[PDB]
């Protein structure tokens, strides 16, 4: 009967019900992310909340290291995150043996991206509720970011932000890309280029962070990291020395 | 001219002149111009912000469509 | 032309005009009606003598004063032409044959106007109804069972002779029924008949003239029917419900059993009732549905619908002295509702919601009547009400939305019995606590029960500063008590309570009203965005514009300042494309009661819409979306506009700020998605001037117009609802200085957009942001014609 | 004159309007705003005749312009602050009980009395020479070629017609002359809209009315029974189709009781001469259209015994001379 609300496929006005709920999901864990583009970097900022003083920081992340060049940061239940995590992990492994080169940044994207397709489109299995935010420093392509979302989609971003006040901060960036009038961050060394991503989030945000609200991964050539504990700290205490 | 005076006075609508009086008079069995037998609980009209027609009014129009009603329905 | 003035009198009724001159203008349309040989728009000409003849234009009746004031018409006129649909020999030649729907509609109509002008066939020409009788029988064959039957039902007038009554001729309808087996082609006339009669010897026994040439029909047990008469159409009715299912609309199968009552010799009838509910008992079950559902859900509604038809035809003569003995007792609603509660109960549980709210809008009725039982009823729709709130019906959808019906049918009336009322305001901010963002549909029901609730209470502090008060303490402890008491199989009669602490839990229980309205504003917000679509979004307004007029200035004083609050410090606009309508209009409903508080509201949305822009929202151009860095400015801008068509006077205050805001927000933001929203900023300014409209509409004046503090149920059943002095509406009449201003705007705003018009006549074809410019000045243009409408006179040009 | 009354501010036809300078004021301001209308139509099809979006923000500015006079039309129902009548009145009315409204609810009531009072003032007038141009104007739109644009002018045409009287006649005499010239310019598709037009409700039914005129349409709409190349031929069928089942004519003296008259008879003398006057016109305007029916027979049977051969709508004639070779109410057999 009214049953075109619970399975993928068309309601009457060409709607995916299912998939546009799934978007909804992504904002479960009401965790923010930005991602910048350097002269020769690429870096995501991601908010940790710990709530439970039970909980090991140390386990808690929503930064995913796919492989040797590529990141990934995910918006959406820590589940749904780690079964697409595992599954990019495994199809850059892949690409790497069967074609001979590292897996570029924007082919893994348009391969999540047709994998979030499917979903879309068969019966029996449901869209995942992530929208997955894939950062690199690409051998051809330069500083690279690529988001894909449950709904198939992907496509490649100066810089972007996900999540519950998405749109705040991403007005933010749209109005310093009006002013430089360029696609990217003109500083060279990466921390400079932490330190300005932290910053305009803490504009968009209206609230201050400490070393433990926040969660860096930074990509370079030949390497893609994550920021510890007290590399942030180091970030942070370089803001309020000029600012 | 009075022309008008006779044909409302054949249509039983030559109306008292005072309102007082005519609006006593339209819930009145044993009245000429008897028109309902229920005072509205809810007299709709007299809560608007303005003044309504006149109840003479009313009846010289009424007539010009009896009237033309009337041509109307014999002409065919 | 005939049909033009026909019509021009129809909008006449709406006056008044002398019984002598009805008499004449129904005696043009009864044989206007009749005419043949030409186009003829009969319903309009049936209509009119139906309405002129109406039998209750507000508790007048038309019919009783055209037969006292001398009216009379032709039956053979009538009769003649229903006839023409008999088997005219030589086939050659007959013209109307049933079955082919031009023609049944036809002779449908006849019937029916017939059926209006019964009643004026002539009472004395004796042998009107022997000799028409005498002549339609002799026509009955087979072939004619069709169009003869429904014929007698409707043009044969029910008389009453000395030695020739109507009655007369029954023994002769038991003859046909009782033959056939159930047949709706047949029976149907059948009820219509020994049922619109024997309402009419009740009609005519009571207060009127007891007669008509013979109270010489005598009432007694069952009606004016036998004893086996009676027995006969009660197994006919069990074979409808339980075999044969040969019914249509019920309204008219159930009258013969409603008017067969007699209150003072029932007894015989119930006992026949009774055991046609417990015949029928089991098939409204709620998981026995067949054939049968509809059958028993449509009679067990439209007999109780034709019962308290009666009583309140009954109830409304014993306000003119006439008992009659005839009517129906006290004791009657009492084995009313004995009969038809188990039933009623089974029935709103069913699994289709139509045939559901069929059975729950029965409580409704039998409330009316106040009957010694009405505990009985208050006690079940709060059981299954207060468990269904308490999750216990979790793993049962049908209940919970069930028990919801119930008791929204049953608001109003629970509002007065002196001690259900007190649960209402624990039920209320219980059902706002409980309103999903998930489920639609409960939504749906309980924004029913939320707006109910309100529509019949005034939301207010009663207490007189009583230290006790709190509402645990002394509301709580009561209402868990009642609850208690009525669970464990006892009733509410048996429950004793101090009309002291009954009346300290009903002053203390309107505490509450604050810390519940904090909770419903935060429910609207999270509603703002979810895809709930349309219906329901109204809905929500209607219940968040009632809570507002229920409010007395102390409480609405604060509801306007959590208005104000929420709207500017949210984090709730985000998901895509939001109800915007769910907060901008309840802001304006504050404004239509208070206009001081706008001066201020207005000039924040200003300070905040010249802020958006300057910051870049609208600069990025597209039709057919809303772009997502706008939906604030989208916010602010319908805020403004529908909160400027209710500032009404109190815009003349910041009357230049805003004409040259208007502008500015004209010069600046080109966006064809937002220009068919910028532009309605004019109108809702103009409309705001001069339309003529209502202001007030709150459940009790001025916070002081007393009544007293007894006024819950709002005044709905007691007749002061209606004096003048209670009725003291506002009103928005334009003023000389706001038509002045009025037309300042018209033409300031006129001159500017032909000019920037006019301008841009100096043509680039290219530009597309020029296609939007010119489209901006048109809708502008537009909108200030609109609105600004109300200044125009259909007729200048004559003149 | 006057029966509705709605406060309209300038005083309820007393011209106690007439000698008020607010009164001028605000129609010299609604004739320029005409007059620009047309000044920016003109300049359109002239500069952006490939455009719809322009064309239907115009066309709806015209649909107000001509419509929201005395009330407010478009925008009439649209959920504003206002409590609905028809809402309020399903929760409170109970039924065989005279208005148990609580005082919310008489409120709207009454409001709902005031806003209906407005919408009563018949708006129905004679055109006013502008207004007769920017009329001609949305006719040329709903003549147009595309559907993004001939689709809303069409019904922006209806709301006009409603407004003006006789205004069908306007159209029709623009419709046939430009439709007659849209054939002898080749295989237009300003023949599909033309025919689009006459399938319109109002339209088509005014069409079985219009004696003189279907004359010379049967005519047009037979010669446009060519797929020439289009959906043409097939509309073409449709149309001449509906109409014979239109049409006819009531010689017939109303078998009337007589008494369905002079209830209502006027004491006046033979002042109602009159009616036996207009029995008499209103009998040969009747003769006259059943003459040219006669008329249009027998130039049809022209066209089906003299054509050696059309093909198969041979139909629409015998369709037709039958529903009137055999009507009655007249008919010379």
């Amino acid at each position: 009967a009214g049953y075109d609300r619970h399975i993928t496929i068309f309601s009457p006005e060409g709607r995916l019900y299912q998939v546009e709920y799934a978007f909804k999901a992504t904002n479960q864990t009401n965790i923010n992310s930005l991602a910048v583009r350097g002269k020769d970097c690429t870096v995501v900022i991601s908010q940790k909340k710990v709530p439970d003083k039970l909980l090991d920081p140390t386990t808690v992340s929503y930064i995913f290291c796919i492989s040797r060049t590529i990141g990934m940061v995910v918006n959406g239940p820590i589940p749904d995150a780690r079964n697409a995590a595992l599954r990019a992990k495994a199809e850059a492994a892949e690409f790497r043996y069967k074609y001979g080169y590292d897996m570029p940044c924007d082919v893994l994207a348009k391969r999540m991206a047709n994998l979030s397709q499917i979903y879309t489109q068969r019966a029996y299995m449901r869209p995942l509720g992530v929208i997955l935010t894939f950062v690199s420093v690409d051998e051809e392509l330069g500083p690279s970011i690529y988001k894909t979302d449950p709904a198939g989609y992907y496509v490649g971003y100066k810089a972007t932000a996900t999540g519950p006040k998405q749109q705040e901060i991403t007005t933010n960036l749209e109005n310093h890309f009006k002013k430089s009038k360029i696609d990217h961050i003109n500083e060279e060394s990466w921390e400079k280029v932490v330190e300005f991503a932290i910053t305009h989030m803490i504009d968009a945000l209206g609230t201050e962070f400490s070393k433990n609200d926040l969660e860096v991964g930074v990509a370079t050539k030949d390497k893609f990291f994550t920021l510890s504990a007290e590399n942030i700290e180091e970030r942070l205490v370089a803001i309020a020395e000029q600012d | 001219t009075s022309l008008l005076n006779e044909r409302l006075q054949h249509y039983t609508l030559d109306y008292v002149s005072d309102r007082a009086q005519h609006m006593k008079n339209i819930y009145d069995p044993s009245s000429r111009w008897f028109s309902r037998s229920v005072r509205p609980e809810f007299p709709i009209e007299e809560f608007l912000p303005y003044k309504t027609e006149s109840h003479e009014d009313q009846a010289k129009y009424l007539c010009h469509v009896l009237v033309n009603l009337y041509i109307a329905i014999s002409s065919l | 032309n005939v049909n033009h003035w026909t019509n021009e009198l129809k909008n006449c009724l709406h006056f008044d005009f002398p019984v002598a001159l009805r008499k004449s203008l129904a005696t043009v349309y009864y044989y206007l009606s009749l005419v043949q040989g030409q186009k003829v728009y009969r319903q309009m000409h049936v209509d009119m003598f139906e309405r002129l003849v109406s039998l209750d234009d507000d508790r007048t009746q038309f019919t009783e004063l055209l037969q006292k004031q001398g009216l009379l018409l032709d039956h053979q006129i009538m009769l003649n032409f229903l006839c023409e649909f008999l088997p005219y020999p030589d086939p050659d030649y007959a013209r109307y044959e049933l079955s082919s729907k031009e023609d049944l509609q036809l002779f449908r109509l006849l019937l029916k106007h017939a059926h209006n002008a019964k009643p004026f066939f002539d009472k004395s020409k004796e042998s009107l109804l022997v000799d028409t009788m005498n002549f339609l029988l002799s026509s009955l064959a087979p072939s004619t069972m069709m169009a003869v039957m429904p014929i007698v039902t409707s043009v044969v007038p029910y008389h009453y002779h000395i030695h020739s009554k109507i009655i007369d001729y029954f023994p002769f309808c038991y003859s046909i029924w009782s033959s056939v087996s159930a047949n709706v082609a047949i029976d149907t006339h059948m009820y219509d008949f020994v049922g619109s009669i024997s309402k009419d010897v009740h009609n005519k026994i009571l207060s009127s003239e007891h007669e008509k040439d013979v109270v010489g029909v005598e009432f007694g047990e069952f009606g004016i029917f036998t004893d086996d008469q009676m027995t006969f159409m009660f197994n006919r009715l069990q074979g409808h419900l339980r075999t044969d299912g040969q019914i249509h609309s019920y309204s008219r199968t159930v009258k013969p059993f409603v008017y067969a009552i007699n209150g003072s010799k029932k007894d015989r009838f119930f006992e026949k009732l009774v055991s046609l509910a417990k015949a029928i008992e089991t098939f409204i079950h709620p998981s026995n549905n067949g054939f049968w559902t509809k059958p028993n859900a449509k009679f067990v509604h439209a007999f109780i619908k034709s019962y308290h038809g009666r009583v309140k035809y009954e109830e409304d003569i014993c306000a003119r002295g006439v008992t009659n003995g005839i009517c129906l007792t006290s004791f009657c609603h009492e084995e009313i509702v004995e009969i038809f509660l188990n039933i009623i109960s089974l029935g709103s549980q069913n699994k289709n919601p139509d045939i559901a709210n069929y059975y729950i809008s029965c409580f409704a009725y039998l409330l009316e009547l106040d009957p010694s039982n009405a505990y009985l009823i208050y006690d079940k729709i709060l059981i299954d009400l207060y468990d269904t709130l308490a999750d216990q019906f979790i793993n049962s959808r049908h209940r919970i939305i069930s028990s919801l019906k119930q008791f929204t049918r049953v608001i109003r009336f629970i509002v007065m019995d002196k001690l259900y009322r007190v649960h209402i305001t624990n039920v209320l901010s219980m059902l706002v606590s409980k309103l999903d963002m998930n489920d639609t549909n409960l939504t749906s029901n309980l924004i029913n029960g939320i707006v109910s609730i309100a529509a019949f209470i005034p939301i207010q502090d009663l207490t007189g500063e009583d230290d006790y008060i709190s509402f645990e303490s002394d509301t709580l402890p009561l209402v868990q008590q009642h609850f208690y008491h009525i669970k464990c199989g006892e009733s509410s009669k048996t429950f004793r309570v101090d009309d002291e602490l009954l009346n300290n839990a009903f002053k203390a229980s309107t505490t509450v009203f604050q810390s519940m309205l904090k909770v419903y504003v935060e429910k609207i917000f999270q509603l703002v965005d979810v895809d709930l679509e349309d219906s329901l979004v109204t809905k929500i307004n209607q219940t968040t514009m009632i809570l507002q007029e229920s409010m007395d200035d102390k409480i609405f004083n604060y509801f306007a300042s959590l208005l104000n609050r929420n709207f500017w410090s949210n984090d709730s606009f985000k998901e895509k494309d939001p109800n915007y309508e769910l907060v901008t209009i309840p802001l304006a409903a504050l404004v239509r009661r208070n206009n001081g508080l706008s001066k201020e509201l207005v000039r924040t949305l200003l300070f905040h819409i010249k802020e958006q822009i300057k910051r870049g929202a609208g600069s990025v151009r597209s039709t057919s979306e809303i772009q997502q860095r706008d939906v604030k400015l989208v916010l602010y801008l319908t805020a403004l506009n529908d909160v400027l068509r209710n500032c009404h006077e109190s815009l003349l205050e910041y009357s230049d700020e805003l004409i040259t805001f208007m502008k500015y927000l004209y010069d600046n933001v080109t966006n064809p998605p937002l220009d068919v929203i910028t532009s309605i900023v004019i109108h809702s300014a103009l409309a705001t001037l001069c339309t003529t409209e209502i202001t007030d509409c709150r459940l009790f004046p001025e916070d002081s117009k007393i009544p007293e503090k007894d006024r819950w149920g709002g005044l709905q059943f007691d007749p002061r609802r209606f004096d003048k002095q209670h009725l003291s509406f506002q009103w928005h009449v334009p003023s000389s200085d706001e038509i002045t201003l009025s037309i300042s705007i018209l033409e300031s705003l006129s001159e500017y957009c032909i000019n920037n018009v006019e301008e841009l006549m100096k043509a680039p074809r290219h530009d597309s942001e020029y296609g939007d410019m010119i489209q901006k000045y048109v809708l502008v243009m537009t909108h200030t014609l609109s609105g600004s409408s109300l200044l125009f006179d259909p007729d200048f040009n004559k003149y | 004159l006057d029966i509705y009354t709605c406060n309209y501010y300038f005083g309820n036809t007393t011209e106690e309007k007439l000698q008020n300078p607010n009164y001028l004021n605000v129609h010299r301001v609604r004739a320029r705003i005409g007059h620009f209308f047309h000044k920016l139509y003109v300049f359109l099809s002239t500069n952006f005749e490939n455009n719809t979006n322009m064309f239907q923000i115009l066309l709806h500015g015209l649909k107000v312009w001509f419509t929201d006079l005395g009330q407010e039309t478009v925008f009439n129902e649209d959920p504003n602050a206002f409590i609905d009548v028809d809402f309020l009145e399903n929760v409170q009315s109970l039924s065989h009980v005279n208005e148990p409204f609580t005082r919310t609810n008489f409120a709207i009531r009454a409001n709902s009395l005031h806003q209906s009072r407005v919408l009563l003032h018949s708006t129905n007038r004679k055109a006013s020479k502008l207004e007769n141009l920017l009329l001609v104007d949305i006719i040329q739109l709903a003549t147009s070629l595309y559907p993004d644009i001939y689709k809303p002018a069409q019904g922006t045409l209806v709301h006009c017609m409603k407004q003006l009287v006789g205004s069908y006649g306007v159209v029709i005499n623009k419709i046939i002359p430009s439709l007659e010239k849209a054939i002898k310019d080749h295989d237009y598709m300003k023949i599909q809209v033309i025919l689009n037009v006459l399938l319109i409700k109002k339209i088509h039914r005014k069409l079985m009315t219009d004696y003189k005129d279907i004359g010379r349409l049967i005519f047009l709409l037979i010669e446009c029974c060519r797929v020439n190349e289009l959906e043409i031929g097939m509309y073409a069928d449709k149309i001449l189709t509906d109409i014979v089942i239109g049409i006819k004519i009531p010689s017939s003296v109303c078998v009337i009781s007589d008494q369905a008259f002079l209830p209502l008879a006027p004491p006046d003398g033979t002042i109602n001469l009159q009616v036996e006057a207009v029995k008499l016109a209103k009998k040969k305007k009747r003769e006259y259209y059943l003459s040219l029916l006669v008329d249009l027979q027998d130039k049809l049977l022209d066209k089906l015994d003299n054509e050696k051969d059309m093909g198969w709508k041979i139909r629409m004639f015998i369709l037709r001379f039958v529903t009137q070779i055999q009507s009655n109410l007249e008919s010379k057999p």
